């Protein structure tokens, strides 16, 4: 019902080969497999289609090649435009899709801390907002503390798109308290883990 | 000119009802099946069925029989496509796409269906200050917190758009509150907080909300 497309996320530097891999279904005939572009905010694109032929308009570093059951999509020389989300599809089955991100090298993030507002707490809430700025990989990990106590259940973070400059994420990790529960505590921080620091990063402030 | 025109953005309770059009021009209506596939935020495609415009018969997703009705007007080249009791993992992107066999070519732009118990509400936009605990180097960073609004989406400017270089403006989250947050932060020089002003620019249309937000130490 879902296809299988590998990997889930694929890095290259603009000018590399890229090549997706789509796994077809066996019970449904395999020969209109079809690839797809989709960029932020766009509707998705046909890029192949009959598994190996290019749709009008569509660039020749394309290309798409199958045998019965595993299907590639081929990308010669990337272009920054080419990094995006990638769907193959077969009748109404659709790949879970893979996402071609820009590979830089390692940075660590620039971890910063805030406060909540004077106007937040007048209204009875306090959001604290831990930033992970210009860091490379995606993957990181935020720890909340009040009073040098680990929190849980009460932060939610966001990531950015991959940036178009510097290829870098930033991250958000925000904590929700009541204006109650903030007032009761001293010290807020945010402790930071990422394969580029050496050791861990802690931002802090006192109320 | 080939396209496909859908309809607006629409806001729905859980148990209501929604139907979307779409609209064909460049191209024999009749000719080609049309097929709704939609997208939930940050997920995959999901294909929902199609109809033969020239013959009203249809085709549907297992999991949508009986909750779904594809119909079509040829005097208008228009396909609709209502769903049913409508429930909150409804919430996507619905788009139409023209049949070119199973290969779908032409692609409307979308239509985003909220779905959920929350009411349209604009945002509480709330200052993240630069300071000491926001520097590094001679870069600060400060922000804006964009919290508590529905539905999506917001747009965030610095300074009317006149300032781009350094923003970062995060995906909104889902609070469990059933209300979207999001903050915007942009990195500046530590020397310009005393004398350049930083303004945020949000704009939440569902509500016809603008909020300017002055952002001081």
């Amino acid at each position: 019902i879902v296809l299988t497309q590998s990997p889930g996320t694929l890095s290259l530097s603009p000018g590399e080969r890229a090549t997706l891999s789509c796994r077809a279904s066996q019970s449904v005939s395999s020969s209109y497999l079809a690839w797809y572009q989709q960029k932020p905010g766009q509707a998705p694109r046909l890029l192949i289609y009959g598994a190996s032929s290019r749709a009008t308009g569509i660039p020749d570093r394309f290309s798409g090649s199958g045998s019965g059951t595993d299907f590639t999509l081929t990308i010669s020389r990337l272009e920054p435009e080419d990094f995006a989300v990638y769907y193959c599809q077969q009748y109404e089955f659709f790949g879970q899709g893979t996402k071609l991100e820009i590979k830089r090298t390692v940075a660590a993030p620039s971890v910063f801390i805030f406060p909540p507002s004077d106007e937040q707490l007048k209204s009875g809430t306090a959001s604290v907002v831990c930033l992970l700025n210009n860091f490379y990989p995606r993957e990181a990990k935020v720890q909340w503390k009040v009073d040098n106590a680990l929190q849980s259940g009460n932060s939610q973070e966001s990531v950015t798109e991959q940036d178009s400059k510097d290829s870098t994420y930033s991250l958000s990790s925000t904590l929700t308290l009541s204006k109650a529960d903030y007032e009761k505590h001293k010290v807020y921080a945010c402790e930071v883990t990422h394969q580029g620091l050496s050791s861990p990063v802690t931002k802090s402030f006192n109320r | 000119q080939v396209q496909l025109v859908q309809s607006g953005a629409e806001v729905k309770k859980p148990g209501a009802s929604v139907k979307v059009s779409c609209k064909a021009s460049g191209y024999t209506f009749t000719g080609y099946y049309m097929h709704w596939v939609r997208q939930a935020p940050g997920q995959g495609l999901e294909w929902m069925g199609w109809i033969n415009p020239n013959s009203g018969g249809t085709n549907y997703a297992q999991k949508f029989q009986g909750r779904v009705t594809m119909t079509r007007d040829t005097s208008i080249s228009t396909a609709y496509m209502e769903l049913r009791s409508l429930r909150s993992d409804d919430t996507a992107v619905y788009y139409c796409a023209r049949g070119w066999g199973w290969y779908f070519d032409l692609w409307g732009r979308g239509t985003l269906v909220t779905v959920s118990s929350a009411s349209t509400k604009g945002p509480s936009v709330f200052p993240l200050a630069p300071s000491s605990k926001s520097t590094s180097g001679g870069t600060a960073a400060l922000g804006c917190l964009v919290k508590d609004y529905f539905p999506e989406p917001v747009t965030v400017s610095w300074n009317s758009g006149a300032l781009t270089s350094g923003v970062h403006t995060f995906p909104a989250v889902l609070q469990s509150s059933g209300l979207y947050s999001l903050s915007s932060v942009v990195t500046v020089p530590s020397s310009s907080l005393g004398t350049q002003t930083y303004i945020c620019n949000v704009n939440h249309k569902p509500s016809n909300t603008k909020v300017d937000k002055k952002v001081e130490p």
